[PDB]
């Protein structure tokens, strides 16, 4: 009788309508990324759709800067508003300060941004958690931002429907400061084992940035090779 | 343009003439400046016409929403305070005119109004570009214990002194005198003329 | 208990009001569409009715442009104030940027004016689902929004009532880069196999571009061949 | 329990408010029209009421522009309301365009207000079918437009509480390009087959207009003619 | 489970709210009027209360013009605020275009002002109805404005608790242009006969005005005359 | 299930919560005045209270002008408010007419404000009741405001808890044009037969204003006199 | 125009004369410069009539709303401070006034406020046109040990000398002396008439 | 069922969410205070707390200007923040008037500000109550300000948990005009016989002006002489 | 019945939500800190996460100026928003006033923004206590602000999960003036006592300051000692 309105605590003192919105973020496809030896990548599980799509508007990454880039999973529509805003905060600071010299406010802008609508009626939270990476003045950084607005950062994380297994993984295997290629690869197991049985894992969208370079995608045959 | 506004004894007599001009160029040789603002008070114009209409217009209206909210006329001291306020609340944008209203509501008055909103009591007043010979003919001759013909007849040597002597006033003569008895009476103009031919002022 | 709001989530975790919206988006006529070899098309169905009807105003497709194009289903009312607002951001995009570059964030206008709406309360969305369709600087482009605020672009889908079945059809049927007349042959029987039996199609509003040219829309009798 | 609010859709998907308004436009009195060889006429039964009313303030048939006019059905607050948005918008329209070119977007303007009030909280929508009808530069023009924002513009209908039986007779009566009095008999045919038994056809107002010329209303005994 | 909320109808189709607001406008005290031979007049019943009233702030007529005047009945603060909206908008309407040239409009702001507050939430309708009557450009005019803004423009009517008893003598003795006098004495039975028995007529307020004349009043003694 | 909102009307047709804050005036102490030869007094029971209390602040009269003074009963915070918009409504009126022409319009901006609260949700009334009193232009003047918005101007009465008694005695006792000091205590009679047994009547403050005077209060002594 | 105020032992005595031009052109020989803002204080005009009347308009109902919800008359010091921050609020389409309020409280004051609002205690003060004629008289003749008829008699002495040796000051003095025992009474026109024959100003 | 929102009545008459502001008025420790012979002081109950606490920011008696002075009891949240309202209108009321003349309108502007939360939804009250005390233009002066808004001056109260025995104490023992000395000691005794058994009245605030005088605030020690 | 709304009391007279909100914060970590002879310090209880988790983002101790700093617990996300707005109020109480003369009213505007929301309906209040520290123009401050608004300053405390066990510990063993090694080493064994059986003290982030210095925050190493 308490998970109706946003505004509402429990007995307990838990707020159900955030949870409830923790739990949207659930439905949607899992998203990892780690740092390594200078610089950060992300990689996001993509099961192929209508062939119909043009590849170019069902990538979860998405570039907020030539210098850092994120990945949501959750309601979609949420997702794409959240990545705006996380563009048009990179902007204003890149703008007020010359240069994004800092990824963690970008972050906080966005994290900012999804608390207050946890908090005021009339309004229902963003349905999505976000994972962000890049390089700044400091070097590899990994955020992961959920709905309530909690930023904590990583240096390996998932989101999505599997992100208790590949974060139980990664708890258990990985190692940092990995040459790119062997990173990518743990990665990708790490996104395998938390499939279901008989499932095939397809080509996911992975992507990277170094200390002194920009980012970039690996298209689809650099991404067949670790299959 | 000239106005004229004259209290005696137990009623008040305001006059205008009807030209106007709007450019040097008299353009109007048949305007109206003497207006009815309520059933016992009158408004005079002196001023730019256009700003000067929209003034009777906002004061009839004003006035008529006043009667018909507490069924009692309004003072004269009120109309001319509430006309204060108005000019006063916009004296950077002015309006141009110079306003002159007169009444009888339990004593004749007879209240002349700036165009920057100064209120003043008095027994004789006048505004507009003729307006020094209408004063310096009611310095000479004015007395307060005139009859309302005696007064009426002042007030038509005193327009035909400014028509003879000003460019900018000038046309017929319109008269209404406002007593208590028979309330707003605006004079016809045949009678007017009859009073310049009595009185010996028509060229 | 929970399908009362739109802020809501149920203890699954879902927002029955925005499927909801999607029902209401099912209860509206079929309308398809599909790229090819240098252009997209687009097909709807029109049970016709009272012959009082002037045509000008029952067509589903409508022109956001010279160079764009799109199609609803759902709540008529609703998607009517759309495809306004779909012309109206179309112009602000031309202004500000001498001309329509990208297809796709017209859509994204589009897309988040309706996934705002998912969001506060005291508002209900759009119980209308849109394909829009049309040559960019990049080429064919075809998208498809939905209550939500979802975009995912095609190069085929449907809308509607038999958006299943359609898809169905062109999901073992298409063959992309079509010569355009065989491609709407193929999208015809596509509209075909969606209806119930005893019914039969009767004219549909098609309508095409190709690389380099403008819309046009196959009157009647050109209609009429591919009966 | 889901038709209270104006934003809650039901389980299969219906916006109950909504139709509660079109069944507030079924209380209203029947009002139909057509259009025929150059131009369109409209007919409005009154049951004649109290001889003390004035007939000019009674008029359901209203005059939008010298080239537009209307009718409307339920409730008289609103439908009242609404002419007077019709009314202004035909000057708005006319001041920006230097004319009234298109009778459709006046009734566009009328839609798009009808349509918005169904869809957000704290506002219930308009109760009332508004049939316009004129000549612009296309020709003879006849809309409806209902409480949910629906546009259709035919050649004949009807609103009000006969509505289904009009637009039944009409649907197998109606020819056509009718020579304006000929035309008149037959809507009044129509209107007389949706009283009920016993009930006999009082005087209704009807009136007309044809291309390059303006409205007139045929005045009681010019009516009385088709009694 | 529906009359709660001003915007909710019913599955019959009403809105109770309304009409609730016309029924509390029965709970106050009876007042007719007629047009007659150049020139309208009015009626208002006044159970005399305590002696101590000055008979000025209790009048039912009020003059909202030299030549236009009203009564009320309902909810005495409604009528007042209502009222001096008619005041106001006579005097907004006399300065736009130099005089009261049409009674119409003046009702028509009033009733527009009426109508809307029977549609958003959150707000209450007035519970008052209104009788307008006057001398306009073209002659003797008698309005009835209710609670949802209806306006029907009769030659006589009445409001109140007996309404429809006085409506319904009106209905069957009422004929039209009768001299000043005799419609007035006809009036008062009009007004006689809508009591209860035993209940003697006090001195009820009658006022009236002529085609070239402005409005007077009937002071008590020449009322005193039809008892 | 109807008293819960100010906007709701009964399926009888009453307001409830307007009528509950009129029994919310009832909760007050018994506050009664009248006018008589050339001006018009005021009576006020208090049951004399700590002795802490400054007599200043718990006179239930209270000088809105030279020439205006009220007395309330009720919530004694609505009260307070309501005699300060009553003070600054009479400097408004003052201003742009140059006097307090008329005690009626003073007492109309008052019950306009009470008038409102009464109709918008979100609001609720003020539950005061207000006895204005004083000279005008026109003379001795009376009015008694209720929650509601309700005027009507008397000659006597009272407000509060007793004040049926009191008009009941004044109903059948009071003679108009007594010289004040007679006219005092009849209204001390009534004053007192509205206690309960053995109750006896403290000293209750009383001010008067004659035809060309200000106020005055008569000091506890004076008021000794008629004990 | 001109003013004066002249605070004595246990009164404050304040005048002006009564012409008002609102051209140059002398208009009204009997105006209305001396206004009774309160039961104990009063105040005098020496500026644009308009803006003088508005600000003693909104003093005189400030005031009484003052005393009616506090039923205590206001300080001195209290109005004036209330009327430079009244003034120093719009100073950029300012009210072209020179303001002079006087009254007695516990001790008898006169301030007086320019056009922006500064306020300043003083024994005697004068404003308007015909200034510094009363303050030469006041400087030379006045003396603190004076009584109310001394001290009527130097405000007489004083504005007949302004309206001997100025232009725009003129007409019939009005005096209104304020004091703690009598409150606020202003002279009748006969006692100041004996008073000038009685000092044979008169010509 | 009526105790929810701020704006109902009960069928009584009653507000009862303003009551219960009252209510949480009585969880705070108890404060009193009292005038005498030229002056006025106030006592506060601390039972003391954690020694960390540096005593300077839980003093209940606050400094509103060095002439008023005031102690608050209930939610010391709402307690703050009126006493802040408390000093900024002093301050506002000082420069418009040259000085604080009057106590009664400072105390009239926290009372207004209270009393507006009682009516309006969407507000919950302030659940504190006020005593003000000081000097100015007519002396000793010592208000109480309740929840609902309510004002009445006296020369001794108290408010909070005690306040019933308080002033039954006072009711029945205090003098007036003591030699400040003597005062206190029996506002202590007061405060005394309002505790329960066996608790031991610990230190509390007292602080006092005289006519002409300005704060002090007696140290620890000048209390410690009248444990 | 009442724990729904933050403006409803119970008929005890409790604000439950305020309350649940005060339950909120009990979920968060233990964190506490004293001052001492010339300074203050802060102690914050870290339960070691994530290897991937970069330490600079999750300091539950946040410098807010180099003079005053403090810490939350609760939820992270109101905290943040916390921590941002005390930065911002220091920043313009430092510019009005040439230097942070005060922690106090740091620690005011910090509570007031939090008291505010315990007010409105519409809003919901900040799940977070914080404490704030530092020195000042007076030397030595400790406040702690709760989700209500109360603010108390200590020369010791905790909030989170532990305060209880915490401030007992305290309450029996603290000694103010220790030298700042020995403070520590007291917190730490306050902090130890408040865990459950078999839990070990991981390393938690402990920084102080000293009279005339800035902070510093003992690194792992320094921390390490202590153990």
């Amino acid at each position: 009788a308490y998970d109706r309105a946003i505004t509402v605590f429990s007995p307990d003192g838990r707020l159900f309508q955030v949870e409830y919105a923790r739990e949207a973020v659930k439905k949607g496809s899992t998203a990892l990324g780690m740092k390594f030896a200078n610089g950060v990548l992300l990689i996001s599980d993509k099961k192929v759709r209508s062939r119909l799509i043009e590849q170019n508007s069902i990538e979860a990454i998405q570039l907020i800067d030539d210098y850092v880039a994120a990945v949501t999973s959750g309601l979609v529509a949420d997702a794409r508003v959240l990545v705006d805003f996380a563009r048009i905060s990179a902007q204003q600071e890149k703008v007020t300060y010359g240069s994004l010299v800092n990824i963690e406010n970008l972050v906080k802008r966005v994290a900012d941004q999804m608390q207050q609508y946890t908090q005021y009626g009339g309004v229902r939270p963003y349905g999505v958690s976000l994972i962000f990476a890049g390089i700044d003045q400091i070097g590899p950084r990994l955020f992961d931002c959920d709905p309530a607005g909690t930023i904590n950062e990583y240096k390996a994380t998932a989101i999505g429907s599997g992100k208790d297994a590949v974060v139980s993984f990664l708890e258990r295997e990985y190692k940092e400061n990995l040459p790119e290629k062997e990173a990518v690869t743990l990665g990708i197991k790490a996104l395998k084992s938390s499939l279901e049985e008989g499932e095939e894992l397809k080509a996911p969208e992975i992507a990277s940035i170094t200390v002194g370079n920009k980012y970039r995608i690996y298209d689809q045959e650099e991404v067949k090779k670790f299959l | 343009t000239t106005t004229v506004g004259i209290t005696l004894k137990d009623a008040v007599i305001m006059a205008t003439e009807r030209r106007v001009t709007m450019e040097n160029f008299i353009m109007h040789k048949n305007g109206k400046k003497l207006f009815q603002i309520d059933t016992y008070t009158g408004m005079t114009i002196a001023g730019l016409v256009g700003d000067a209409q929209v003034l009777v217009r906002y004061m009839k209206a004003e006035l008529e929403l006043y009667r018909l909210q507490r069924r009692v006329n309004m003072p004269i001291e009120a109309v001319a305070t509430l006309l204060s306020n108005m000019l006063n609340q916009v004296k950077y944008m002015p309006y141009m005119v110079q306003l002159l209203v007169g009444g009888i509501d339990t004593a004749p008055h007879v209240f002349s109004i700036d165009a920057a909103g100064g209120s003043v009591e008095d027994i004789y007043a006048s505004t507009g570009s003729g307006s020094p010979f209408v004063y310096g003919v009611l310095e000479s001759q004015y007395s307060e214990k005139m009859t309302v013909d005696e007064g009426v007849d002042l007030v038509i040597r005193a327009i035909s002194a400014a028509k003879q002597r000003d460019s900018a006033s000038g046309g017929m003569i319109d008269v209404a005198v406002i007593t208590r008895k028979d309330g707003y009476v605006q004079l016809p103009t045949d009678q007017i003329e009859s009073r310049i031919r009595k009185l010996g002022l028509i060229l």
